[PDB]
RNA sequence: ACGGAAGGGCACCACCAGGAGUGGAGCCUGCGGCUUAAUUUGACUCAACACGGGGAAACUCACCAGGUCCAGACACAAUAAGGAUUGACAGAUUGAGAGCUCUUUCUUGAUUUUGUGGGUGGUGGUGCAUGGCCGUUCUUAGUUGGUGGAGUGAUUUGUCUGCUUAAUUGCGAUAACGAACGAGACCUUAACCUACUAAAUAGUGGUGCUAGCAUUUGCUGGUUAUCCACUUCUUAGAGGGACUAUCGGUUUCAAGCCGAUGGAAGUUUGAGGCAAUAACAGGUCUGUGAUGCCCUUAGACGUUCUGGGCCGCACGCGCGCUACACUGACGGAGCCAGCGAGUCUAACCUUGGCCGAGAGGUCUUGGUAAUCUUGUGAAACUCCGUCGUGCUGGGGAUAGAGCAUUGUAAUUAUUGCUCUUCAACGAGGAAUUCCUAGUAAGCGCAAGUCAUCAGCUUGCGUUGAUUACGUCCCUGCCCUUUGUACACACC
């Protein structure tokens, strides 16, 4: 027991903490008229109507249904 | 379906297991020993200790957690395992309880002459042919050494060791260190009535009944 | 630690009904006997509840043995929701 | 754990601080103390020493609810979990021709399982989906209705419904009725020359084999009569013991009912195997005597792979009481002994004139 | 009705007594038996070097437990065979009782 | 306490008379050194060095290069459901389908997060702060009160001149008397019992049934449901038996010792287990959820994952294993133990059949065991051959190629098998170890460790000698006297 130099970089690199946005939950708004959904919903019923089907590139993604909805709308 | 062999070793390590947890929970209550007794349909766990009210607590309480406890850790079906208490006789003749109530003056600060002495004058009153108590570490010094404290008669060698001496080792936690207690109590041997009620070199002539010599012959008829 | 509200309760409530619980000193279990809930979750709840004078610990042999006390028992009853001396685990 | 807060001395029950001297009832209001383990609260006055047991009766019901049952709330709980009225549950079964027979039970009356007995008529009798198997009686949920949902049909067509199927096997016809193939009973199985036939060129584009298109394999045979174009690619075609399908290389025509293909057959001593093609008549026979108990028992077979040694086999690793091994009847026939006892009799002066016998002379 | 009991302890004294009261209770009720057949005392060794550590003379240490093993077969019906694995526990005395 | 002071008595960890050796060779293994990213570490005369049960591929594991995670209780304060916080597909990144971190957004919802206090863990330090255990002084006979006696006192006597014993074991003597611990007794084991109780989980005889060879009748076997009888052999329980018995020598003629006879047994019958007082600054914090203090505690010295290392080779030491050949190697035959261990919610010990040169494979089987493996059909040994004084058919190190098994993984070869390669070594210098009868030595076996791996250990039996029956020369030990300027005590 010496020291420890710590070649490995500088690297106390620890994460977000779920990234602290503004309100969230937009299905859309209207002016007296009915709201619909946006981010439809994972086919899976056992994510559903609650969850919001992530939309990044080329893909779409769910965390109710797991980790796995890709489809390509 | 298991070996007899690895049966009999079995259930020695489960006596062993069981008797350090009971001298584990139940050191403030003077516990002195388990005995185990396999029943069909039933074994019993006979506690000797000498707070047999403390065991207990109000309607058995304690002795229901205890039962529970044993029977969540060593997987029984309900029923099938059962503790009783006992009020141990002859409190002085326990190496472990004198032991663990040794330890516990010390804990509480008594002196270590005064307790010492206190133990073996009730060993000793308590009908016992010897008793002797040893401490061991650091006594108010840094540097460690022994004390003992004997009275009466004991022996060190042969058979008569495991026939008559009763022996108990406790660590005292005290904020220096660790102190050693060791605890040796001789039974008298004619208070026995299990096994030997001597020594093997104690020999005992009867005395002759004495007639006197009757010098003439004589004939009784019938 | 950190651990989800449902196994919280299970735990528990096996402490309410029980009133006594052994937990084996091996983490990364993942499944208690008794409990459907982890080894480790079991074991630090309990952990938990020592701290607050609400249950004590014995460890003897690598296994755990908890006992609720009276404000242990208490605390689980206003916790769990049940009336004052509905069921603990001191039946007669 | 903590001293007595100074001058409170209490009522019995402690609901009331200050106690009213009473010389009726010392250090107590006398008003019930009512500590509630029963819900109720503790029946008797604020006393010295604990509450008596409960005096509320309660009212718990049976497994099927029909009837209720008014316990001292003192024992009632252990009392609930035991509960049972007993009146038969009777509710209808899923067949809907049978009540539950069990007795009022915790959760559902579960499968139907009244046997079904065939009664003594052909229409009556229960049969396969081919309808080839008659039997006596099955189990009522066992029988499965066929998944096709059609009743077994003959050459008639008359339908009578199977609830099970045998597992015979049977040839049927290609539509042309003049070649056939090996297949199984089947539900509805379909009457001879129903079948396309894979020989005419419209019916079938595959193989024999089938696995690739017949085309593609090899040009199409011009007519029905000509054979089909054979290939490299296993037949599969079902044999007539359907044991196993068909290893042997395509073939247009139905694969013969001998196999070269041997099945291991073990001998009625079953310390050996000898492999027979399917079809095979016969029981295997091995070079060792049976070297078996006799019903006297005083001697031993000496027949080679005796028909009798299996039975015996199974008759000695059974559990045979005195009498069972005393009894002939139990022995097989075969192994039975019939030579003469030749022993003494009590007297020894006399020879038994009965024939070999298990146990004392007479 | 072929019983067989199996008595397997380490205590030689509380196992011979169990015998013994057996066996006079099968005389006492006139029962035919094969006696008490005492199979050979296996022996459990266990051979460790004494020190905690690992200095010093190479001292060792063998402990044992003995285990005796007796069987008797008793022809009896059923009756007195539940009175007899009803009667007879001893503590430290592992007994069955088998059948046919 | 010591003495190159005296007297007496002892010990194969002393010698004598010898045996087997070791020291020399190759290899195995541990230690130092060197090397290294690391080659983790403790221990260094007996009383460190095949020791830490330490036979490390991962794990173990403490070390090195790197990556996670928190398993940071509890309390207080802050953030905070207009959300405290948790998780994650894909890609980038990474040895790595570790979101570890980043891009992109979803998901979770009071458990957490941040700060202060306070904990918890640590094979981190300190064995010179400790407990417990062990080793050693020290395998020898030694140690201590009470009351009397001596001395101003530390202290002494008791606890001793002789003789005796393995023994402060005894006979005795006697300012001591009576006791206690140790020794002995004891307990376990090995030897005897044709005496008791018994046994289809041990055997034997006879009768059934049956095979072969013979011929009145015999011999050798097979088969337990074929029954009967017995307990010599075998296994226990309970007992018996040895007490140095008897006789003869010798001794104040006591304790004892020597010889012969009888006896299963006559060195306290053999071998152990247990084992005093006082101590060591012996070893161990790396056995312990045994521990005080110190250190560390979230890019942790916690823990886990990946890969290395503990094995690295100029050298020097300590345990050992194979040998240098004919008192042998090889090949066929012959053919005999004892101690043991073994599978349940698992996969252990494995018979038998088949395949394969082998190692091994496969299909079954018995066994939770006085039943089955297993008569553990072991090896040395015997008997017939082959070789033939040639480093040779001695020896089998070091290499090459291939086939298998264990295991997630075998590369620095895990082991096993086959063919080929065929090195030192020609009996070992100074030194130095152990040992007195079923012992030394030879020879293998089971168990521990253990998925695999013995050249190790703990036991067991098989074959079985030579030479003492002493002494105090060397090395030590006990007791007494004596000298001392020593007292951490002759280092
Ligand atoms: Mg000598
Ligand atoms: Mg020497
Ligand atoms: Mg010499
Ligand atoms: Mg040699
Ligand atoms: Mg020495
Ligand atoms: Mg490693
Ligand atoms: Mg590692
Ligand atoms: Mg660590
Ligand atoms: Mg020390
Ligand atoms: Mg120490
Ligand atoms: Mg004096
Ligand atoms: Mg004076
Ligand atoms: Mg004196
Ligand atoms: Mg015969
Ligand atoms: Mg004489
Ligand atoms: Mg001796
Ligand atoms: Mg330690
Ligand atoms: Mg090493
Ligand atoms: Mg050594
Ligand atoms: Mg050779
Ligand atoms: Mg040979
Ligand atoms: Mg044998
Ligand atoms: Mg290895
Ligand atoms: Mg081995
Ligand atoms: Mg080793
Ligand atoms: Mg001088
Ligand atoms: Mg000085
Ligand atoms: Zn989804
Ligand atoms: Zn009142
Ligand atoms: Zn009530
Ligand atoms: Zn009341
Ligand atoms: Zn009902
Ligand atoms: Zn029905
Ligand atoms: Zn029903
Ligand atoms: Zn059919
Ligand atoms: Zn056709
Ligand atoms: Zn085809
Ligand atoms: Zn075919
Ligand atoms: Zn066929
Ligand atoms: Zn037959
Ligand atoms: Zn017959
Ligand atoms: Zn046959
Ligand atoms: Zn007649
Ligand atoms: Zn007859």
């Amino acid at each position: 027991r010496k020291k420890k130099v710590y070649t490995t970089p500088k690297k106390i690199k620890h994460k977000h903490k779920k990234v602290k946005l503004a309100v969230l939950s937009y299905y859309k708004v209207d002016a007296e008229g009915k709201v619909t959904k946006l981010r439809r919903e994972c086919s899976n019923p056992t994510c559903g109507a609650g969850v919001f089907l992530a939309n990044h590139k080329d893909r779409l993604y769910c965390g109710k249904c797991h980790s796995v909805y890709k489809v390509n709308a | 379906l298991i070996s007899k062999k690895r049966k009999l070793v079995a259930d020695g390590v489960f006596y062993a297991e069981l008797n350090e947890f009971f001298t584990r929970e139940l050191a403030e209550e003077g516990y002195s020993g388990v005995e185990v007794r396999v029943t069909p349909t039933k074994t019993e766990v006979i506690i000797r200790a000498t707070r047999t009210q403390d065991v207990l607590g109000e309607n058995g309480r304690r002795i229901n957690e205890l039962t529970l406890l044993v029977q969540k850790r060593f997987k029984y079906a309900p029923g099938t395992i059962v503790l009783y208490a006992e009020r141990v006789q002859d409190r002085g003749l326990s190496a472990v309880a004198q032991a663990e109530s040794m330890k516990f003056k010390l804990l509480n600060g008594l002196a270590i002459r005064r307790a010492a002495y206190g133990v073996v004058r009730y060993v000793m009153e308590s009908g016992a042919k010897g008793c002797e108590v040893v401490v061991s570490g650091k006594l108010r010094a840094a540097r460690a050494k022994a004390m003992k404290f004997a009275d009466g008669f004991l022996i060190h060698s042969g058979q008569p060791v495991n026939d008559f001496i009763d022996t108990a080792t406790r660590h005292v936690l005290m904020r220096q260190g660790v102190l050693g207690i060791k605890v040796k109590i001789m039974r008298d041997p004619a208070k026995s009535r299990t096994g030997p009620k001597a020594l093997p070199d104690a020999v005992t002539i009867i005395e002759p009944k004495e007639e006197e010599p009757i010098l003439a012959p004589s004939v009784k008829d019938y | 630690m950190l651990m989800p509200k449902e196994d919280r309760n299970k735990i528990h409530q096996y402490l309410f009904q029980e009133g006594v619980v052994v937990a084996k000193k091996d983490f990364n279990q993942a499944k208690h006997e008794e409990i459907d809930t982890k080894n480790l979750y079991v074991i630090k709840a309990l952990q938990s509840l020592t701290s607050k004078g609400y249950v004590k610990t014995q460890f003897s042999w690598q296994y755990y043995y908890y006992t609720l006390t009276e404000e242990g028992v208490e605390y689980l009853r206003e916790y769990l929701n049940l009336p004052e001396h509905i069921v603990p685990g001191t039946y007669i | 754990k903590r001293v007595p807060v100074k001058n409170r001395p209490t009522c019995w029950c402690g609901k009331v601080v200050n106690p009213d001297p009473n010389p009726l009832d010392p250090n107590s209001c006398g008003q019930t103390c009512n500590a509630s383990t029963c819900m109720h609260g503790c029946s008797k006055i604020c006393h010295l020493g604990p509450h008596p047991e409960c005096t509320r009766m309660v009212e718990i019901m049976c497994h099927c609810g029909k009837h209720s049952k008014s316990i001292f709330c003192y024992q009632s709980k252990v009392m609930k979990k035991n509960f049972n009225c007993q009146e038969v549950c009777g509710l209808p079964l899923s067949c809907s021709i049978h009540t539950c027979k069990k007795k009022c039970h915790p959760g559902l009356c579960g499968p139907c399982p009244e046997m079904i007995i065939s009664k003594d008529s052909p229409k009556k009798q229960i049969k396969c989906y081919c309808g080839n198997h008659t039997r006596a009686n099955i189990k009522c949920s066992e029988t499965k209705f066929p998944k096709s949902g059609k009743s077994s049909k003959d050459e008639n067509g008359n339908r009578w419904i199977g609830v099970f199927a045998c597992a015979d096997n049977r040839v049927v016809d290609y539509s042309c009725r003049k070649h056939s193939f090996i297949e199984s009973c089947i539900s509805p199985p379909t009457i001879n020359g129903e079948k396309a036939c894979p020989f005419l060129p419209s019916s079938l584009k595959t193989c024999p084999c089938g696995r690739t298109a017949l085309e593609e394999l090899t040009k199409p045979r011009k007519h029905c009569d000509d054979p089909i174009p054979t290939c490299d690619s296993r037949c599969g075609k079902p044999l007539k013991c359907g044991k196993h399908s068909c290893p042997f290389t395509c073939h247009d025509k139905a694969c013969m009912e001998p196999c070269l293909q041997i099945d291991s057959v073990k001998c009625a001593c079953e310390q050996s195997t000898f492999s027979v093609p399917c079809g095979f008549q016969g029981r295997p026979r091995c070079n060792i005597k049976c070297e078996s108990l006799m019903s006297c028992r005083r001697h031993r077979c000496t027949d080679r792979c005796c028909s009798g040694r299996p039975s015996a086999i199974r008759r000695k690793k059974n559990l045979f009481r005195t009498q069972d091994l005393l009894d002939e009847s139990l022995v097989e026939a075969k192994h039975i002994c019939l030579k003469p006892c030749n022993l003494t009799l009590s007297c020894g002066i006399h020879k038994c004139q009965r024939k070999c016998h298990p146990g004392k002379c007479p | 009705i072929k019983i067989r009991i199996t008595l397997t302890s380490t205590k030689v004294k509380q196992l011979e007594n169990v015998s013994s009261n057996i066996v006079k209770n099968a005389e006492q009720h006139n029962l035919v038996k094969k006696g008490p057949v005492r199979l050979p005392t296996k022996v459990l060794k266990i051979s460790t070097r004494k020190t905690p550590n690992g200095e010093g003379s190479k001292t060792w240490e063998t402990y044992e437990m003995r285990i005796h093993k007796r069987y008797i077969d008793l022809e009896a019906p059923v009756q007195i065979v539940k009175r007899i694995t009803q009667i007879t526990i001893e503590p430290g005395v592992d007994v069955e009782v088998v059948v046919a």
